[PDB]
């Protein structure tokens, strides 16, 4: 225990912080769907911003948020500022490789260490 | 002011490890032993935590060993037992550590040798 | 009290009197260059590579050898201490034959090593070198002897931790050499530990002669499966197939050794290996066939058969996380027929208290025994690395060992008591002479074999030990924490079997014939086609195709030790942890796995999906399984004699004999043994 | 045997005993190699007066930031060693500061103090994790846009967990989890014998 | 690692002898062309205090008038025994830049002179075997040097415990490597300060107020190669 | 090579070649070690 | 086929590799090749054999010729020798 | 109900166990010679109250805790048990 906050004092100030760049990630989303002229749809990449936002729902800890949200900011920059073309953008969705199985017996079948 | 957190350090988020090698790698914290070869023991004193060995099938054109597992051939360093479990917990990598096992003293005095009966 | 200070460079650490100076330098830290000293062997002072410098003293001292004295200082990095290393280097050199790319104790050298650290960096013998001839010592060791440094560890071990006493010194000056007199192969088990313990690459492994070089070798540490000692192993991997196993060190099972058996049977795990689940075709050949169509085989017979109509011969090698995933399934088709190929009596408490099944007195209580009852057993060919427990306890302690069998070679001193069942009751009786020796022992120990028990009369000649540790205990008064009643077991998954409460013997499959049988690695000939239903429906679940393969319906390849993240048991309960050196070859899977995805094929589904979980599950049946390196203290032997009492039987007149009577008897066991080409070639070499 | 003038060991030793004087709030040790070098070592709050009196004091003015770097013990509970080595041409002599960093504990930036540092502090933030607060603009500079993962750590695979390739049906460039046709041999290369004391 | 061909320094002498008009003749095409010094002159100044301050340590040091070289201030290696003159620059635009680039080039030939002129006889790896590895011939006939070179190749020289960061004149400045190591063979850390990371952030700053065209020279005269900057 | 001939060692070539890449004479690369985990072949024998 | 009796199955595919293409062996093997060279009759118990060529050749080793039965092979050459 | 094995997981020198060891050490012996077939296993466990786990017919198995129980409540809950 006893640790310095990083920048939100509590769980608190900090989920502010999650709320802005949800918000600016959500107001995005449409404008890179069409610099980039990406093959997705807006709503699509919506629930995407949804579910990393969410990937890391557990996250209990203020520090760990904060940060979150700075690498979370970062990744924004480099997708409305562009840098980051489509392949890079495309990367979130997985498109291309083949999903995996999580049954058991399916991955019985198919790999020797699941 | 500081703030105050009872959450286990837990940065799995943070690192950027692939969800699947966070929750199917299996990390062994042990001290090495000595290959019976040699009689030195300077390899014997630090703890390693070593990730779980996973798929090398043979590759068809030239029958090299290939490799799927990234965290295999990775292997860290750590001075004490309790350091390396904490690596573990913030990782968020499962952990099974092994005592260190050291030689017991062991009397021994070149007069026996040449004991009466023995 | 008995604490003496001595200063290693100043560092006033305290010693028990008796210590030697290179030990001295150890408990602060430092470590003494040392060839010829080994912890477990005699001081000999040949090499005199360890000469270090006592403060204040004319001569430097030798290290393993000098006891010490209060008040010295040690003076181990002293520039005199630097010369007396780098002057002795230029000897082991000079005479050296640098074929040091071909010495491939390359890597795993204590004399290049011990050279570019504690020695110099040239040479100055400007004269020429010598030559010894070399040597057929036998099929596992190849004696490249113009390497050796005449340090004498192996004529030590030789004759100190195994007893050969063959190895010696022969001649004098600088062509001593030290190899057999007359050529006579060194044939022991525990011979394979020269290699390991020669520091020079000068007799070496004739197999892993040159497949591999150290630094390559990835080092995975696991447990010996081939005998019941449960010797911790290290074994090390190149690129995916097992180049080599070697002794890690465990102070109370194997101390730094392992025996022939499962150091050189890891050739026999790479060759008749089954690999792809195989099905019996119409025209009654085993097809090879994917695992969905292979498992829906098994499962939809266990579907159609009620219970006792499934049962499971299980034996050998099988993990306990397979044997609860066996019985977990078989119960769930309510057959409780599942069995263990070794017999072990269990008309009295068997299997239920555990120290009926177990050697409690701990492998390192063989060390502080008075007298050891070994009764119908060849510990040298079913325990090797026990049977040096009571070799080095009759040697540095003194045991008085005494055998109830066949009068065999056990490398030490025994009292050949009888072979005869029945003189166990002499002995109970006060009549035999050896009653009193007991009598006068205050800490003694029985060891019953579990080949003895294998016979017919196995639960008469159980109750009738049973009745002597009673009165022996009694007469003794020796203390509770000291057991004197232990049996060794010769078959890795037994007191794995026993503990999951699996039942000992096939006799309950005898006497009601199962439509179905699924053999979980069993290669025994426990029960046959011929002895099965006409159905003889069976499905063999196993990783070697021997005798179990060719009379399987289904064949359900899996892992072998090296292979998978099991856990097995020793003779005293002390589980312990197989880690996967090798990914499983071909489709084959981990036992555990199959028996879970039959399960969920047939729709009673074992409720453990991940290993972590299946050990979650073996601790609710059983302790050990979940703890490991931890021994089970506590144990009822009183409760069991009562028991013990309860049940009559007779111990017929025919003396009980070991199966493993000379060593061609030990090479080939079990399944890897059997598939091992170095085995073999060591099968035709004895015979 | 190299040649080793005990001039610097002296000199150098006094001026660590001056800055630790001047800066005793934060530095914590101050040592200097057998290499004739100095390395005071200041609590991670003293990053930036102990840097800014270097930089502006008559007799240590440490003009240019050589370099700022972040070795990772992994053992060490505060993992980064932010390490930053300074020269002054005035005095012909260069000392480095170096402080220590956890994860989530970010340490302050010098781009005040040393603007060679806006661009190094970049770099120790996309390799190792380390955040510098007070940044003017601190954002990934070696990785790929996309990196997920700070590599330098030594907790990171050198392969790594994604590696691109080009594929037609998607007529792109597209990530695929690592799958290497040799795996790096891992060669052990410690041997069981120790040197010296040391 | 292995001594010098037996004719390679009269072939140095031969090249230096000659090189000196090669650099006069482009002295002539590019130094005084009007084109030139007008694309070049008053471009990317960088004053004094600002170099130091963005860590610049190089020609950019040098070509605005600051008088630091590694190689006479802390003469690593034999600088000592070698004299050659910097050439310090005075206001700092590319041109200035430029003209000590070329002075390098001259000193340099003043500097390869001396070295084929006062060569000393000996042998060229310390003879360690525990360091350098031991000679073809010896790994051959003696024990303790075919000992010492299958060490050494396959394991290492195990280095002792320690960090250091050592800083050379590197033709595009200061190249230091910070080198932390544990006793292992393999070390724990290899920093490499690029001269070259800083010279590139100084280019926004360099090119303030400067055409699409200038940017071009600004990159050009930070001598940037983007291994060392991107290692 | 015609004033100092070189040192002939009779399995050097005496015709030596060119490029064969994209002739058919061209290097394939295979693995040339043999097979490691022999299998336990089916009893063809029906029980 | 070659050195080591690598020929790949009548049904393995890598063979398809080799289809329209030539896999690349050597005539000459070793293992014959060293044959071919005679016993060398020493006339000293332990001769040594440099390798041929001094620093060209091989780390010197000494051979103990001594077995009157066989012959010392080196280890490095695997040239022979007899007493 | 059909009984097929009862496991009680006693934890040697806890507490709570005391009783459940007890019981081993008197009647132990005569629940067996009662139910000579029937395998009453008697196993340790660590750091977890005594549970007296029982198997019953087709691979249902239920449990009852020991912790901190008299003797003959040990012996009342064992011979519920087998009814
Ligand atoms: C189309 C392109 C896809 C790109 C999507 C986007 O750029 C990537 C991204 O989401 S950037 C990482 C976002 N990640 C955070 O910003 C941290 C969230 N922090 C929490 O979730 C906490 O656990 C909390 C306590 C707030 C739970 O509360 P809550 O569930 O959010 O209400
Ligand atoms: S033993 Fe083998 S390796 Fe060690 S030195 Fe002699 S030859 Fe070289
Ligand atoms: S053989 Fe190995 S052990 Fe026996 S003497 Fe020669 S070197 Fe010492
Ligand atoms: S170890 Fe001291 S005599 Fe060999
Ligand atoms: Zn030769």
């Amino acid at each position: 225990t006893s640790v310095k906050p990083i920048f939100s004092r509590d769980l608190n100030e900090a989920k502010r912080r999650v709320r802005e760049l949800y918000r600016a990630w959500y107001r995005e989303v449409p404008n890179t769907v069409h610099l980039m002229q990406l093959d997705i749809t807006v709503k699509q990449g919506r629930d995407k911003v949804r579910e990393m936002f969410m990937k890391n729902a557990h996250v209990t800890d203020p520090r760990v948020v904060d940060l979150l949200v700075i690498k979370g900011k970062m990744e924004l920059q480099e997708t409305i500022k562009v840098w980051k073309q489509r392949t890079h953008v495309m990367r979130f969705f997985h498109e291309t490789e083949t999903p995996r199985p999580k049954d058991f017996l399916s991955k019985f079948y198919m790999g020797h260490d699941p | 002011q500081l703030i105050t957190v009872d959450e286990k350090l837990d940065i799995t988020t943070l690192t950027g490890v692939p969800e699947e090698h966070i929750k199917t790698r299996k990390v062994r914290i042990f001290v090495p032993a000595r290959n019976n070869m040699q009689s030195g023991v300077n390899n014997t004193k630090k703890w390693k935590m070593e990730f779980d060995t996973r798929e090398r099938w043979e590759n068809p054109l030239m029958g090299w060993a290939s490799t799927a597992d990234p965290l295999s051939n990775m292997v860290l360093t750590f001075s004490a037992k309790e350091d390396a479990i904490a690596f573990a917990e913030k990782n968020g990598w499962s952990y099974d550590v092994e005592e260190k096992k050291v030689p017991k003293p062991k009397s021994k005095s070149y007069g026996a040798n040449f004991s009466w009966n023995k | 009290s008995n604490l003496i200070e001595v200063f290693v460079d100043g560092q006033s650490v305290m010693v028990e009197p008796g210590t030697t100076v290179l030990q001295a330098c150890e408990k602060v830290g430092m470590q003494i260059p040392r060839f010829c000293y080994h912890e477990r062997l005699s001081v000999a002072g040949n090499c005199r590579m360890c000469l270090v410098e006592i403060e204040k003293a004319p001569k430097v001292v030798a290290a393993c050898a000098m006891p010490v004295m209060k008040g010295w200082n040690i003076l181990t990095n002293s520039e005199k201490s630097k010369k007396a290393r780098e002057g002795v280097m230029e000897f082991l050199l000079a005479n050296h034959p640098l074929d040091c790319p071909i010495c491939d104790q390359g890597g795993e050298c204590d004399l290049q090593d011990q050279s570019m650290m504690f020695g110099s960096d040239r040479s100055r013998f400007l004269e020429g070198k010598r030559a010894v001839e070399d040597k057929n010592i036998g099929p596992l060791v190849k004696t490249i002897m113009t390497r050796c440094i005449q340090c004498t560890r192996c004529i030590r071990f030789a004759s100190e931790i195994a007893g050969v006493d063959d190895l010696g010194t022969t001649g004098r000056g600088n062509d001593m050499q030290v190899g057999t007199y007359i050529e006579k192969m060194f044939m022991s088990e525990l011979s394979g530990n020269v290699i390991d313990i020669c520091p020079v690459g000068a007799l070496t492994s004739k197999p892993y002669a040159f497949t591999a070089r150290p630094w390559e070798t990835r080092k995975t540490e696991s447990i010996d499966v081939m005998d019941a000692v449960g010797s911790n192993i290290v074994v090390s991997t190149r690129t995916g197939e097992v180049m080599r196993i070697l002794p890690r060190m465990h102070e109370d099972i194997n101390e730094e050794w392992i025996s022939d058996k499962t150091r050189f049977a890891y050739d026999g795990l790479k060759r008749q290996r089954l690999t792809e689940p195989m099905v019996r075709n119409e025209k009654g050949l085993l097809t090879y066939t994917s695992w969905e169509d292979a498992l829906s085989r098994v499962a939809g017979m266990l579907q159609n058969f009620e219970g006792n109509a499934v049962a499971a011969i299980a034996g050998g090698l099988v993990d306990a996380e397979a044997l609860v995933a066996l019985k977990d399934l078989l119960n769930k088709v309510d057959s409780d027929n599942l069995c263990t190929e070794e017999i072990f009596p269990t008309e009295g408490a068997g299997t239920d208290l555990r120290s009926n099944y177990l050697l409690n007195t701990t492998i390192a209580g063989v060390e502080e025994a008075d007298v050891v009852l070994l009764v119908g057993t060849n510990p040298r060919f079913e325990a090797p690395l026990f049977n040096a427990r009571i070799r080095k306890s009759w040697l540095h302690n003194d045991l008085k060992v005494a055998l109830i069998g066949s009068p065999v070679d056990l490398t030490y001193r025994y009292d050949h008591l009888g072979d005869s069942p029945k003189i166990l009751q002499d002995i109970a009786s006060g009549r035999h002479s050896f009653c009193e020796v007991l009598k006068d022992a205050k800490k003694p120990m029985v060891v019953l074999g579990s080949s003895a028990l294998q016979r017919d009369d196995g639960a008469a000649i159980l109750v009738a030990v049973s009745n002597m540790v009673q009165k022996i205990r009694v007469t003794t008064g020796v203390a509770a924490e000291w057991k004197v009643m232990n049996i060794l077991h010769r078959i890795a998954s037994q007191v794995a079997a026993l503990d999951l409460g699996y039942k000992p013997g096939v006799e309950a499959i005898r006497k009601n014939p199962p439509k179905m049988l699924f053999l979980l690695g069993a290669d025994g000939g426990c029960i046959t086609r011929q002895d099965l239903p006409k159905d003889c429906f069976i499905v063999y679940q196993g990783h070697h195709g021997d005798v179990g393969a060719p009379m399987a319906d289904v064949i359900l390849p899996g892992a072998a030790y090296t292979e998978k993240s099991a856990t097995y048991v020793n003779t005293e309960g002390r589980a312990q942890q197989t880690k996967v050196a090798v990914t499983p070859p071909g489709l084959a899977r981990e036992d555990w796995k199959i028996i879970r995805a039959l399960s969920e094929i047939a729709g009673i589904t074992l409720p453990y999906d991940t290993l972590d979980q299946v050990r979650n599950r073996l601790e609710e049946v059983s302790p050990n399984l979940v703890r490991y390196d931890d021994i089970e203290e506590t144990n009822y032997f009183q409760q069991a004699s009562e028991l013990a009492k309860l049940v009559n039987q007779e111990v017929l007149a025919d003396p009980l004999v070991p199966p493993q009577l000379t060593i061609k008897d030990f090479y080939m066991t079990d399944s890897i043994s059997r598939a091992s080409q170095t085995m073999a070639k060591c099968v035709k070499a004895v015979t | 045997v190299r040649p080793r003038s005990d001039v610097t060991h002296k000199q150098l030793s006094a001026f660590g005993e001056y800055v630790a004087e001047i800066l005793p709030k934060y530095v914590q040790q101050v040592q200097v190699s057998c290499l004739d070098e100095l390395e005071i070592c200041i609590h991670p709050d003293g990053v930036i007066p102990t840097l800014t009196f270097l930089r502006d004091h008559t007799n240590a003015q440490f003009k240019s930031l050589a370099d700022l770097t972040a070795v990772d013990v992994p053992t060490r509970q505060n993992r980064f060693e932010i390490v930053y080595n300074l020269l002054s041409l005035r005095f012909n002599s260069r000392i480095r500061v170096k402080t220590y960093a956890d994860e989530l504990t970010p340490i302050d930036s010098i781009v005040s103090v040393h603007i060679a540092a806006n661009w190094y502090e970049r770099e120790v933030w996309d390799m190792f994790g380390v955040f510098f607060f007070n940044h003017p603009d601190l954002r990934r500079i070696l990785t790929d846009y996309g990196f997920e993962g700070h590599p330098f750590r030594k907790d990171f695979p050198l392969t790594g967990y994604v590696e691109l390739r080009y594929d037609d049906e998607v007529k792109r460039v597209v990530a695929e989890p690592v799958e290497l046709a040799q795996e790096f041999r891992k060669f052990d290369l410690n041997s069981p014998w120790e040197a010296f004391p040391a | 690692h292995q001594d010098l061909p037996l004719g390679l320094l009269d072939d140095i002498y031969e090249f230096s002898k000659n090189f000196s008009l090669r650099i006069d003749e482009v002295e002539e095409m590019l130094t005084n062309n009007r084109i030139w010094r007008n694309r070049t002159v008053d471009i990317g100044v960088v004053t004094a205090e600002d170099a130091l301050n963005y860590g610049f340590s190089g020609v950019m040091l040098r070509g605005s008038g600051i008088q630091w070289d590694l190689r006479k201030t802390q003469p690593y290696d034999v600088y000592d025994q070698v004299e050659f003159d910097v050439p310090i620059g005075s206001r700092g635009d590319c041109y200035d830049r430029y003209l000590c680039r070329v002075e390098e080039m001259r000193q340099s030939l003043r500097i390869i002179e001396q070295c084929l002129n006062k060569m000393p006889p000996g042998e060229i790896k310390v003879d360690d075997a525990k360091v350098s590895p031991p000679k073809r011939a010896e790994m051959k006939t003696s024990m303790e040097s075919l000992i010492h070179h299958f060490k050494l190749y396959t394991e290492g020289y195990q280095v002792p415990p320690g960090a250091t960061y050592t800083a050379i004149e590197a033709p595009k400045g200061e190249f230091g490597v910070y080198l932390v190591s544990d006793g292992s063979s393999r070390p724990y850390r290899c920093k490499i300060k690029a001269p070259g990371f800083a010279h590139l952030a100084g280019l926004d700053k360099m090119s303030k107020g400067h055409m699409l065209a200038d940017v071009v020279a600004i990159i050009g005269t930070q001598d940037i190669v983007f291994g060392e900057i991107d290692r | 090579p015609t004033t100092n001939p070189p040192t002939a060692r009779k399995f050097i070539w005496t015709n030596h070649k060119f490029n064969v890449s994209a002739t058919p004479e061209q290097y394939v690369p295979y693995s040339t070690t043999r097979k490691k985990i022999h299998e336990w072949v089916p009893p063809s024998t029906p029980y | 086929i070659t050195h080591t009796g690598q020929v790949y199955d009548e049904k393995d595919y890598r063979r398809v590799r080799f289809v329209d293409r030539q896999k690349e062996v050597n005539e000459n093997f070793a293992i014959d090749l060293i044959a071919q060279q005679p016993v060398n009759e020493v006339e000293h118990r332990i001769i040594a054999c440099d390798g041929g060529g001094g620093a060209l050749g091989h780390p010197k080793v000494y051979i103990n010729l001594d077995k009157e039965t066989k012959t010392g092979t080196c280890g490095y050459c695997g040239l022979q020798f007899k007493q | 109900l059909g009984l097929r094995e009862i496991r009680v997981h006693l934890c040697q020198r806890s507490p709570g166990s005391q009783g459940v060891r007890d019981f081993i050490v008197q009647r132990y012996v005569e629940l067996k010679k009662a139910h000579p077939n029937l395998p009453i296993l008697i196993r340790e466990c660590s750091e977890v109250q005594p549970k007296l786990w029982a198997r019953y017919a087709f691979g249902q198995e239920k449990t009852v805790s020991l912790n901190n129980l008299s003797a003959d409540e040990v012996t009342r809950a064992m011979q519920n048990v087998l009814s």
